[PDB]
């Protein structure tokens, strides 16, 4: 959903603590202006994805103190109040498996993790009580035995199965949730799609810093050396070589960030679509909510993303 | 430089041109003549001083 | 009015413990707005009112009325 | 005036159309320029008056032709060029 | 429904007329293009390391072998300006083409027909939409069915009469505290429980929470008459 | 909702009237 927010300073990156180098940079016009506007728009869109995805509702929903779930055990999916930070038992595993001075600034995210858990808690608490209604309108109290009954009638399964096999549906579901916890705990690569976002950002930043040591045809990559060695007229020649290349380095970074910006936004739009069709309501699309006939899904927060647990028939 | 049809073949680098509209060398209006407006000047440079 | 946040030092904003709707986004779930002798203030972004929906096995509600709404959507 | 010419005013060189202008300049005001920092007007050094500078007409040339197996008849389209500006070709 | 709809369309005219920022999504496309065109042009005045930004000037300043050195700096820098412009236009074009495909998808599901997708045509249950032309874009007015008022009722998953569990064929079972009525989920329309409105499956000893009531059989008075 | 350096503005393939007639 969200990607790391980075702000590159093209004044310091190109010319460190240098007056002469700075004056030579002004001759190149608005290049340093464009680089800031492009990265600025990215950071805005990265946070805009969370607004269109994570928050599907304007109200907070909570579960009652008396838990009758109809045989299902939601203790794993719902937040645990005993923990210092609000998260569920599944989110606890999701956060654990996924994890400068040159003018690179890491901007803080607009939406904190604690506030993300509140979004999921509202969606989870709603589906338990209001079912499919809270997303399509005002919260409407429905009993759970009636909720699953309608979800089966929509896929072509007469509700006779639910009331008669309810004990069996309770064992298959509860046993299934247990398998999710064991798989997420044992397998750390399930979130690898999220780890790629972190690796790509680190690679782009690492490279961008290493380009400062390149000579770019200059006698030395250090500006202080060029000024402490060559005369004023001779230093301009060497400084121009370093600036010219460092401009291309920034253009390469922004170019890649704009490309990745279109990818992360595309994924965010898909997440918002699934939460609407798969989570809030029931979707009849084929293999959109996962294999089988879609019953309902549980949204779960993950670092720089979201996890969807799809219950199917 | 023969005709517009050849310019299309010349632009596409092909001796066959499929139905459609294609762009050729741009049109530009050239000046009719040069205009020189300067202030009046007479005296010689100060070669005496 | 010199306060510290996760984004950095913020001068010229009063801290209000009451949570309101985000107007000017800052970061780390903090936003600023111009309100009440009015001056800039800082507050945590609220997710909206807390609605606890009653839940029971024998309890259900049937909507007694409806409203026809017209939503406006724009695309380039 | 009212023609495409190459103008040199007190060392200011350029190619464009020159026309009389209702645009007013201050006494010290002579060389103006537009948002693009290109001169859009000038004052004639000898006789004092304001001249509006417009760039001489230009545009692309699009050739409308059917398939080669159809016929060689072609129609030329002059992009953003008035009918009176075509003879310049 | 005639008053609610007509009153809704009136709010659209007042909102679009009073609020000019609702179209800001389209105004951004105009601003982004203006900044690109304005910026692309202003780069001509930049030196790009050259002595001056005017070509005839350098040609009228440095000698032929010296001028080419400076002219190359302008051509090199100005060349990069076009690359930056074209690079952004291609990227921005992808954002517009993605929106166009989205607009074409909505007209099919929302406008032409009726869409069953959740919140694709907007909040609530979608009915039909009105397409409207907008500069460099399009506007969709989506008419939806939103429930307003509700009242808490007593329900049971099943009814027991002759010993065989009775389930609803459509809707749900509700009660005001005296008799059990059948009603749809979207509205409250009391309906007597009958064999035509219910189905017979299983027995009364399986379903959890089943209740006992009198299922009316329309065939009884017919056989007696 | 609402140059001289050689930047050309292409006219739209369809006028505002045609899109209104769709």
């Amino acid at each position: 959903v969200s990607m790391t927010k980075t702000s590159v300073d093209c004044t310091m990156y190109i010319c460190g603590d240098s007056t002469e180098c700075s004056n030579l940079l002004l001759q190149y016009g608005s290049f340093c202006t464009q680089l800031n506007r492009a990265l600025t728009g990215i950071a805005v869109e990265q946070d805009k994805n969370t607004q269109e995805v994570f928050a599907q509702v304007k109200q907070i929903y909570k579960t009652p103190p008396i838990k009758d779930f109809g045989g299902f055990n939601f203790s794993q999916i719902l937040p645990d109040p005993s923990k210092p930070s609000k998260r569920s038992f599944i989110e606890d595993l999701l956060f654990n498996k996924v994890t400068k001075f040159n003018g690179l600034t890491v901007l803080p995210p607009l939406l904190t993790d604690e506030m993300i858990a509140q979004y999921t808690s509202a969606l989870l608490a709603g589906t338990i009580t209001s079912g499919w209604t809270f997303g399509a309108g005002a919260a409407l109290q429905i009993p759970f035995a009636m909720q699953m009954a309608y979800r089966f009638n929509g896929i072509g399964v007469t509700q006779n199965v639910l009331y008669e096999n309810q004990k069996l549906i309770a064992n298959q579901f509860n046993s299934a949730i247990g398998k999710i916890q064991d798989s997420l705990s044992s397998t750390a690569s399930a979130l690898g799609k999220l780890q790629d976002v972190v690796n790509q950002n680190a690679q782009a930043l690492n490279t961008l810093v290493k380009q400062l040591s390149s000579n770019f045809g200059a006698i030395s990559s250090v500006l202080n050396d060029i000024l402490s060695r060559l005369d004023p007229p001779e230093a301009e020649v060497q400084i121009d070589r370093l600036i010219t290349g460092r401009l291309q380095s920034l253009q390469t970074y922004v170019t890649q960030q704009l490309i990745r910006a279109a990818e992360i936004r595309a994924s965010a739009n898909l997440a918002a679509t699934k939460m609407s069709e798969c989570v809030l309501g029931q979707s009849k699309r084929v293999d959109f909510c996962g294999k089988g006939y879609h019953l309902m899904s549980f949204p779960q927060s993950a670092p720089h993303g979201v996890v969807f647990l799809h219950v199917t028939y | 430089a023969l005709d517009p049809l050849s310019e299309t073949k010349c632009t596409l680098k092909s001796f066959t041109v499929e139905k459609g509209i294609y762009q050729t060398s741009n049109f530009r209006v050239q000046p009719t003549e040069s205009i020189v407006r300067f202030p009046n000047i007479t005296n010689l440079c100060p070669f005496g001083e | 009015n010199v306060f510290q946040t996760r984004a950095g030092c913020l001068i010229g904003a009063e801290h209000v413990n009451n949570s309101y709707e985000c107007d000017i986004p800052i970061g780390a779930g903090i936003c600023a707005s111009y309100q009440t002798s009015q001056s800039i203030i800082a507050y945590t972004m609220s997710l909206g009112a807390e609605n606890s929906v009653a839940y029971s096995n024998n309890s259900i509600a049937i909507p007694t009325n409806f409203t026809i709404s017209v939503t406006t959507e724009i695309l380039p | 005036k009212n023609k495409c010419v190459n103008f040199n005013f007190n060392g200011l060189t350029g190619t464009g159309v020159l026309t009389e202008s209702n645009k007013k300049f201050l006494p010290f005001q002579q060389f103006g320029r537009d948002i693009a920092d290109t001169t859009d007007a000038v004052r004639d050094p000898q006789t004092l008056e304001i001249l509006d500078i417009t760039p001489c007409s230009f545009g692309g040339v699009s050739v409308i032709t059917p398939g080669t197996n159809t016929s060689n008849q072609v129609a030329v389209l002059y992009q953003g060029v008035n009918c009176t500006e075509v003879p310049v070709a | 429904i005639a008053n609610q709809f007509n009153s809704a369309i009136g709010k659209i005219q007042d909102s679009l007329s009073s609020t000019a920022s609702a179209l800001g999504k389209l105004q951004d496309v105009v601003n982004q293009n203006a900044q690109a065109l304005n910026t692309l042009v202003k780069q001509l005045s930049s030196n790009f390391g050259a002595i001056s930004s005017v070509l005839n000037d350098i040609l009228s300043r440095l000698d032929p072998p010296e001028a080419e050195v400076q002219i190359d700096r302008l051509i090199t820098g100005r060349l990069q300006s076009l690359q930056t412009y074209v690079t952004q236009q291609l990227i921005r074009a992808a954002e517009i083409r993605a929106s166009a495909n989205l607009a074409a998808t909505k007209m099919s599901e929302c406008v032409l027909g009726q869409s069953k997708r959740v919140d694709f045509c907007g909040k609530g249950y979608h009915l039909m939409s009105f397409p409207q032309s907008a500069p460099h874009g399009v506007v969709f007015l989506h008419v939806t069915y939103v429930p307003a008022q509700e009242k808490n009722f007593t329900t049971a998953p099943a009814i027991c009469h002759d010993g065989k569990a009775h389930f609803p064929r459509e809707g749900v079972f509700v009660s005001n505290g005296t008799h059990w009525f059948v009603t749809q989920r979207n509205f409250y329309e009391p309906q007597i429980i009958t064999t035509d409105n219910t189905f017979v499956s299983g027995n009364c000893d399986v379903v959890i929470g089943i209740v006992n009531n009198t299922v009316y059989d329309p065939l009884q008075p017919e056989l007696d008459s």
